[PDB]
């Protein structure tokens, strides 16, 4: 289901 | 802030199968960011429970088939934000990770999100407006049926009636992050 990639440092654990 | 950050993980199999989480995972998981932890089980010992308590002061664990602590509940249903969430290790689901058995559980539990483990394989999908999450194994521990396991864990950002599911994976020697949106 709708699996989009996430740019470096945009996940909650990194800022 | 205003977001609820929920860590989802399990099947560490520490120390019998693995001694620790990947060093790069430990750098990401630091105190003071996560509100709740939902653990599918197979820690397998108090040291790992203790470690989880350093990451958040609201820790939920269900009993795996290799857990030492038999006081953990067999399954658990909790509410976070607008979402009702069900938690089961999954070795009770017959056959392993059948989508039909899981959907049965969802109706039995009456949850928006059904979390389970035991297969050591990350999955996150929507089936009949219901959301199903398997965090995989945060240590990459082998199991029966599979030995080449990608270490992973899930982070749920709950806000209003959207859940944003981040999946963290150690692929090669680096962390790769994907996201899946689910609406209530
Ligand atoms: C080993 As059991 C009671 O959690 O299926």
């Amino acid at each position: 289901v709708q699996r989009e990639d996430v740019e470096t440092g945009l996940d909650p654990l990194s800022l | 802030a205003g977001h609820r950050l929920v860590l989802v993980l399990g099947d560490l199999h520490i120390p019998h199968r693995c001694n620790s989480l990947p060093a790069k995972f430990k750098k990401l998981l630091v105190p003071g960011k996560i509100q709740h932890i939902l653990c599918t089980g197979n820690l397998c010992t108090k040291e790992s429970y203790d470690y989880l308590k350093t990451l958040a002061g609201d820790v939920h664990i269900v009993r795996g088939d290799f857990d030492e602590n038999l006081n953990y509940p067999e399954q658990k249903v909790v509410t976070v934000g607008q979402f009702k969430i069900g938690l089961i290790h999954g070795h009770q689901v017959i056959p392993w990770g059948d989508m039909a058995s899981l959907a049965l559980l969802q109706r039995q539990f009456d949850v928006d999100i059904l979390i389970s483990g035991h297969t050591h394989k990350f999955e996150a999908f929507e089936h009949e407006n219901k959301f199903y999450i398997n965090p995989g194994s945060a240590t990459g521990a082998y199991n029966a049926l599979e030995t080449n396991i990608i270490p992973s864990f899930v982070l749920m950002d709950i806000q209003a009636s959207t859940v944003v599911t981040y999946v963290y994976q150690l692929i090669g020697d680096d962390v790769k992050v994907e996201r899946i949106e689910y609406k209530k």
